[PDB]
RNA sequence: CAAUCGCGAGGGGCUCCAAGCGGUCGCCGGCGAGCACCACCCCAGCCCCGCGCCGCCCCCA
């Protein structure tokens, strides 16, 4: 419960560990106050979030060096959060338990190794059942190979058409299908049950389209039940759409954003919702304090945070907590900072 | 014929002399359990326990368990011919040339279809479905049924009237099983290659090089690890997508719009404040 | 010597149905260098060789009646519309050219639209409905159009050529369904059924090793018969799957044609072994036959 | 309607707006209807795009006349917002004109682009 | 790098020498980088294919 125009954020003490590369991915645990930090310097860190800790607040649980990979993305798996799947640019990806301590190397996606020469651009569904990989072959299109993580086996494929393929995609919050931001302005509301596209619709004026997030409650249950979608472009404009206004299954081919966000001038590189569906933090990594924060459903940018003097750095990754009360920002030099949010 | 446990961490292998259980997590054999020959099958008990069911080549029904050595004393010989085939359900049924349950050609094998029961009998080219190419092996999945038959050649016919040819093997097939959620058809062969039939978008991807040994494969109780029986007297619990053996067994409103409510018609000649209030509250 | 086009007169009494073949000399032969031929019913056949002329053929005269031509370049495909008539003929230069079949005359009517890239050579067409067209391309794209307005519906772009060498997926054959979907038989061996309401793909069945040059559907939308640059044809049944594949043929298979009438539901294939070869539709029924 | 050189959304619009953006980065770009009109009347213009998403399209219908007089190719894209952030303006650009110089790879891209526009008209 | 093996310009009568250059097995050899040798576009070039001019040779004249 927080009002639209002025936020009660505050600086919690930062993470002690510093990385030798930029922070490529952050992820909070979905059950516990645990931060997973992961950089291009081959190292992941787990930190427990206790601000009254001693000797060093926000202490370190463990520090995993993964050999020879540069960690592009690490992610918790499931609502329980018992696995961490992580991947660099290399042709394999690991999964790791949190209940048994098993590192497994998935090195073969099942007859699609020609189709995949990375594993870096993956997502895992909110129900934890499935996990989509961007297949790294374009020639005028882009496909998502869907993995069953209970077996780690390919079961489905999610090709859309564009120039340079998929920009960025998001699982439906029910888990029953996808929504895929391509690189021409086409956004595909894909369905997993029918394994077919529900409908293709265009962003408002996107040249390229760079990133994409999704989330909220009380949305279209035939489109996964998640309410808001934000799509960011090469021009730094973030368009925010209510997904209840894609239905007229007949998807509106030219819908209107609920709000055009035009504050940032350079290419939107991060976008995230708070998992209660009340905040949208988006930003760029080509200017210094290029991080903005948006109240939803009202679609207003908060004007008091950040300031001139908020230490952010060139923001490479952000992450909201499981209770939507701690924000994490990791930058181009390798330092996580944390902010509690009150409401 | 090898079989897992209900809690996945125990593998179960019959030899030509005894029954040996194994740790899927850590080590080799746990129990040498006595089982003389003075072997047809061994499955688990279905409804309440997980004891065992072993049938020898003639009628001697061993009802024997792990977590003990109990059951080394009680066979049963209710049937008169040498036992050929054997299947349990929940309720036991045994193929002798015909069934006894609780026909033209030579029998091969017999398998049982789950709780709303059905029976699948197997002669050479005949196959008997019961509601209530020359065969080598076959598996099945329910939910309303699908039957994958192998063959003495490398053709794997699939049935849900018309089969489907899934021919890969340059000899007999020795193993055909449905994978997990039914997406893949994991098959084996004489030529050491464990083929993963895609059965979706019709591709094939496999585990080629191995100890010249593939016959009698089995699938985990979950979608996880397949255990392989292996003709060099070896079993091999392989976790999935590793293909590495785990076990080897050998109200926001901008102020300027309210300023725009109060810009024109300065104090006098303004609309009355019922109307101006309707402008303001209509802005809010 | 080789087959390049097969077509049946009808596909549904003593009603004169005939079979029209195109032999790679330039010949045409009818059973009870040319490149394509169709019939029209409301019944006369139209053919193209590699040149831009699209010509009718009078049968009782056995002479090339009523040639047609145009400006653009080499016709590589053409086809006639269904009913709720014209011809649509796609070429090398990216034009698709409408010809008029007003009551008896074959006219160069109109060029509706054309791709911006000149390097998009069309290969085949099929008609998803009455007034809207599906065309394969020499790039990975297959593309829909409307001839009410000429407009350019959704590019249905295939991938890259993964298996080695080239980049472009050259889509050799495109056919349609009574369900409303369309099969695209591309290069690199694969087939893929694309959905019809949203014009996206729904299934990518990899069967062949080399490029499927021709395919044809049943008249009830039940059996799909592919035929490739291998020696190989393959059948497909219900979203789909294949059943089997037997090398009926000896060279690549170049042209299919199906018929489902008179108690004789056969599909005839021809390629470059100079031997036309006829199949049933009931492929578990009995054997096949061949004719030369 | 009056948009008879309508550019097709299958990537011809995308190559138009991309060349708009690259000419915007080479400063070869006259933005808006009035400055477009000045570039066509002065004859500096090498190609000109309009927007068919104009709410009254009469306010950009005047430049196809003088583009027919100066013999420069014009073509319509269906979104003035896509043209607007294709330019990089933060407002809606309704009609854009893009010139050339003696030697640039951009001038080569203009040449191939109005070759495609000539394939339309 | 270490063991090992091969060919052979060039010169001399199947043999002889040699400039050189590669392969295999071990490297508790070291260095460098990992989508991307890709996507979008443009300018050329190798090759293969089309069509018409010349350069030459012809035969009558």
């Amino acid at each position: 419960k927080l009002r639209p125009e002025t936020i009660d954020i505050q600086r919690t003490r930062d993470i002690p560990d510093t990385h030798k590369a930029a922070i490529s991915s952050l992820a909070f645990h979905p059950r516990y106050p645990i931060l997973l930090s992961s950089s291009t310097s081959s190292i992941m860190y787990l930190h427990k979030l206790d601000a009254s800790a001693y000797p060093t607040p926000n202490p370190l649980l463990t520090s995993v060096h993964v050999k020879r990979t540069d960690l592009r993305r690490a992610a918790f798996v499931g609502p329980d959060g018992g696995e961490i799947i992580f991947a660099g640019r290399r042709r394999y990806f690991h999964c790791w338990n949190l209940s048994s301590g098993l590192v497994k190397k998935v090195s073969k996606i099942q007859g699609h190794q020609k189709e995949q020469r990375t594993m870096e651009r993956f997502r895992v569904s909110p129900c934890g059942r499935y996990m989509a990989l961007v297949a790294s072959d374009k020639k005028g299109g882009g496909m998502l190979n869907i993995i069953n993580v209970g077996t780690m086996q390919w079961i489905a494929q999610a090709r859309i058409d564009g120039r340079h393929g998929v920009a960025d995609f998001a699982w439906w919050s029910d888990g029953n299908g996808l929504t895929i931001a391509g690189r021409d302005g086409q956004v595909t509301e894909w369905s997993m049950i029918t394994r077919r596209t529900v409908g293709i619709w265009r962003d408002e004026g996107s040249i390229g389209g760079t990133v994409m997030a999704l989330g909220g409650r009380n949305g279209p249950a035939e489109l996964g039940g998640d309410r808001w979608v934000a799509i960011g472009s090469n021009s730094g404009i973030l368009n925010v759409y209510d997904r209840n206004d894609l239905i007229e299954i007949r998807i509106k081919k030219y819908p209107t954003p609920t709000r055009v966000f035009e504050q940032l001038t350079t290419s939107i590189s991060v976008v995230a919702f708070s998992p209660d569906g009340q905040l949208l933090a988006f930003g760029s990594q080509h200017k210094k304090d290029a991080l903005r924060l948006v109240h939803l459903p009202s679609c207003t940018v908060y004007r008091n945070w950040p300031t001139e003097q908020t230490p952010l750095g060139r923001v490479t990754a952000i992450a909201f907590s499981s209770k939507s009360d701690v924000l994490a920002v990791g930058n181009d030099v390798g330092r996580v900072r944390l902010w509690e949010i009150r409401g | 014929d090898p079989i897992f446990s209900q809690d996945e961490r125990h593998l179960i292998i019959t030899y030509n002399t005894s029954i040996q259980v194994y740790s899927t997590e850590d080590s080799l054999l746990v129990r040498r359990i006595a089982l003389p020959l003075t072997i047809v099958s061994s499955a688990l008990s279905k409804s309440n326990p997980d004891y065992l069911w072993v049938a020898c080549s003639d009628g001697r029904i061993w009802h024997i368990n792990w977590t003990s050595g109990e059951g080394v004393d009680t066979p049963s010989t209710i049937d008169t011919k040498k036992l050929l085939d054997m299947a349990v359900d929940a309720v036991l049924l045994t193929l002798n040339a015909q069934i006894i349950a609780y026909y033209d050609e030579s029998p091969q094998s017999l398998r049982s279809v789950a709780g709303g029961r059905a029976i699948v009998a197997a002669a050479k080219e005949a196959l008997h479905i019961g509601i209530l190419d020359i065969i080598s092996t076959f598996d099945i999945r329910p939910i309303d049924i699908d039957v994958a038959v192998g063959g003495a050649r490398g053709a794997i016919y699939v049935y849900s009237i018309q089969p489907r040819k899934y021919h890969w093997h340059r000899r007999a097939v020795h193993s055909v099983k449905w994978s997990g959620d039914g997406n893949y058809l994991i098959s084996g062969g004489y030529e050491t290659v464990l083929v993963l039939w895609q059965l979706d978008t019709g591709r094939v991807d496999f585990l080629p090089h191995l100890s010249a040994a593939i016959e009698n494969i089995v699938v985990s109780p979950k979608g996880s690890a397949y255990a392989l029986h292996l003709d060099d007297n070896s079993a091999m619990v392989l976790s999935t997508a590793e293909m590495k053996p785990s076990m080897y067994v050998s109200v926001v409103v901008a102020p300027q719009r309210l300023a725009e409510i109060f810009n024109a018609a300065p104090a006098f000649a303004m609309p009355p404040i019922e109307d101006v209030f309707y402008q303001v509250a209509s802005l809010f | 010597s080789a087959i390049n086009a097969v077509a049946f007169t009808h596909s549904a009494k003593n009603i004169q149905v005939r079979l029209a073949i195109g032999r790679a000399n330039g010949d045409i032969e009818i059973w009870n260098s040319v490149d394509g031929l169709v019939w029209v019913t409301d019944s006369r056949l139209f053919s193209i060789g590699y040149t831009t002329t699209i010509t009718e053929w009078d049968l009782e005269k056995a002479r090339a009646k009523k040639h047609a031509s145009g400006q653009h370049g080499e016709i590589w495909c053409f086809g006639v519309q269904p009913l709720p008539r014209k011809l649509v003929a796609g070429t090398v230069d990216g034009n698709l050219v409408l010809y008029s079949i007003e009551d008896g005359d074959l006219k160069f009517q109109k060029t509706l639209t054309r791709t911006p890239s000149k390097k998009t050579k069309f290969v085949s067409i099929a008609f998803q409905s009455h007034n809207i067209v599906i065309v394969g391309c020499s790039n990975s794209t297959i593309c829909a159009y409307d001839v009410r307005t000429g407009t350019m519906l959704r590019q249905m772009t295939l991938g890259t050529d993964l298996t080695g060498g080239s980049k472009n997926i050259i889509v050799w054959a495109v056919k349609c369904l009574p369900n409303g979907d369309i099969v695209s038989g591309d290069s690199t061996g694969q087939v893929c059924i694309w959905d019809g309401k949203t014009y996206t793909q729904a299934q990518r069945i990899q069967s062949h090793t080399q490029d499927v040059l021709c395919l044809s559907v049943s008249a009830d939308g039940s059996k799909i018969i592919s035929g490739g640059m291998d020696r190989r044809t393959a059948v497909y049944e219900p979203r789909w799957s294949k059943v089997f594949h037997r090398r009926y043929h000896q060279h690549d298979v170049k042209a299919m044609a199906s018929f489902e009438g008179k108690g004789m539901s056969v599909v005839v294939s021809g390629g470059s072994d100079a031997s036309p070869i006829v199949l049933p539709l009931r492929a578990l029924g009995k054997e096949f036959h061949r004719t030369l | 309607s009056a948009a008879w050189p309508k550019a097709e959304d299958p990537a011809l619009v995308q190559e138009l707006l991309d060349c708009v953006q690259q000419a915007s980065h080479y400063r070869q770009l006259k933005k808006g209807a009035n400055e477009t009109t000045k570039s066509v009347n002065r004859g500096t213009s090498e190609l000109v795009i309009l927007a068919a998403d104009t709410q009254p399209l009469s306010i950009v219908l005047h430049i196809p006349l003088i583009c027919e007089e100066k013999n420069v190719p014009y073509v319509y894209v269906p979104s003035k917002v896509a043209l607007g952030r294709a330019c990089g303006v933060s407002r809606a650009v309704i009609a854009v004109s893009l010139t050339s110089n003696e030697a640039s790879d951009l001038n080569s891209k203009i040449r191939a682009l109005r070759d495609k526009v000539e394939r339309l008209a």
